[PDB]
């Protein structure tokens, strides 16, 4: 999804 | 309090830099990716940039690519958007935005906004306005006309906020001398006019101009 | 991929039935989010993955839809929830874009304008230009045309217009348009009028004044 992957921990 | 407050708006010239900070609390900061994202005056909202909740994951819009910088202390919980080279397009009211928390390889919704700070890219030099009347000629309509003044915003009140009814305050209109201008009109019955004096009271902070003008019928 | 919402704009009643439309350029799936915003405050997020609702959000709000259509559903409008509707786009490899929003406003009768026209005051002239403005006071709905006429002939591209809000009280909107020359060109000519159209008005309103009178 790379840039919309899970950006979170 | 789970909240997000941006700060280090302002007017900026073209070509001029600007770094924007938000302040997160209430949640776990550091582990939530962040974003920014802008609303020009009167137009829907764009997407700016994302970084990743450790800071190792930086995208932007093509629109801002090698003008701006997201980045984040996740030890004093800010967020920052570093600005360069800003053009015109930019002005914007600027918010930053938690992504909603997810399990799993896919990134989430817009959660969490900050109250938003607005950042205004012009030339012009700040000015106080000309306050002039609109005269009336069984309602009749009277206001004045607040023209040629920089930065937003004016106030606008009539008889020291004691007339408040039948009160229209238009929203600002940027004039091609990339000045402000707006008029403030009240009806009243007619049969007041030669009996109740109207005056208003016109206030510009940046420019410290305080005007209470006198509206006499013609 | 580029999001489009229709209508632009549109007039509910409380307790109406209203569905906003929300179509995706190419597939994203179920990454989808609809946002409300008031004027002056930020977005508040209502449904994500298409058709979940937020946590605080009361159910009468529902969204569905999966591949370029989706759609926001309120069941039965109520007074706070007149505002701009988003939808916004998180598909894989996308980024993240916006629709250009939906604005929903009351509905009410029509309301023809009254229409004043206000001389460029004695003050302005002295100073060096001459602002012409033409009020449209508490009219409904939002669509008018105000059409500048100088020497009795047509203008374009020196006036603008301003619209407050739909008034909190009585849902109307006032508008305002304002026809700028300098002092020279404004003492050229004789007669200005402002023309105003709208569904109210069986007939175009003209006010109009004679420079000096």
């Amino acid at each position: 999804a790379n840039p919309n992957a899970n950006p979170n921990a | 309090q789970v909240q997000l407050v941006e700060s280090g708006g302002g007017v900026v010239q073209p070509g001029r830099s600007l770094r924007l900070s938000c302040a997160a609390s209430g949640f776990t900061f550091n582990t939530y990716g962040m974003h920014w994202v802008r609303q020009a005056p009167g137009k829907g909202l764009e997407w700016v940039a994302i970084i990743w909740y450790d800071g190792s994951q930086k995208y932007y819009a093509d629109s801002v690519q090698g003008r701006f910088t997201i980045s984040r202390d996740n030890h004093k919980n800010t967020l920052y958007l570093q600005m360069n080279s800003l053009r015109a397009e930019d002005t914007a009211v600027y918010f930053c935005v938690r992504v909603r928390f997810s399990v799993g390889p896919h990134g989430s919704a817009f959660d969490l906004w900050g109250q938003g700070t607005m950042v205004t890219v012009s030339s012009a030099s700040t000015k106080g306005p000309s306050v002039f009347p609109l005269a009336p000629s069984g309602t009749a309509a009277l206001g004045c006309l607040v023209k040629d003044y920089f930065p937003e915003p004016v106030t606008v009140s009539w008889n020291s906020g004691a007339l408040t009814s039948g009160v229209h305050t238009f929203p600002a209109v940027l004039q091609s001398s990339g000045l402000y201008s707006l008029s403030s009109v009240v009806t009243v019955p007619s049969s007041s006019l030669g009996t109740q004096t109207y005056i208003c009271n016109v206030n510009h902070k940046p420019s410290n101009t305080k005007v209470d003008k006198k509206v006499e019928p013609k | 991929v580029q999001m489009t919402q229709s209508p632009s704009t549109l007039s509910a009643s409380v307790g109406d039935r209203v569905t906003l439309t929300c179509r995706a350029s190419q597939s994203i799936s179920s990454w989808l989010a609809w946002y409300q915003q008031k004027p002056g405050k930020a977005p508040k997020l209502l449904i994500y993955d298409a058709s979940s609702l937020e946590s605080g959000v009361p159910s009468r709000f529902s969204g569905s839809g999966s591949g370029t259509e989706f759609t926001l559903t309120i069941s039965s409008l109520q007074p706070d929830d007149f505002a701009t509707y988003y939808c916004q786009q998180y598909n894989s490899y996308s980024f993240w874009t916006f629709g250009q929003g939906t604005k929903v406003e009351i509905k009410r009768t029509v309301a023809a304008p009254s229409v004043f026209i206000f001389p460029p005051s004695d003050e302005q002239l002295k100073s060096g230009t001459a602002s012409v403005v033409c009020l449209l006071n508490n009219f409904y709905p939002r669509e008018a045309k105000v059409q500048w006429k100088v020497d009795n002939a047509l203008q374009s591209g020196n006036s603008q217009e301003s619209v407050t809000e739909q008034d909190s009280k009585d849902s109307t909107y006032s508008l305002s348009s304002t026809l700028t020359l300098s002092k020279a060109d404004y003492e050229k000519h004789k007669v200005y009028a402002c023309e105003v159209t709208h569904q109210g008005l069986s007939s175009p309103v003209t006010k109009s004044f004679n420079r000096g009178e």
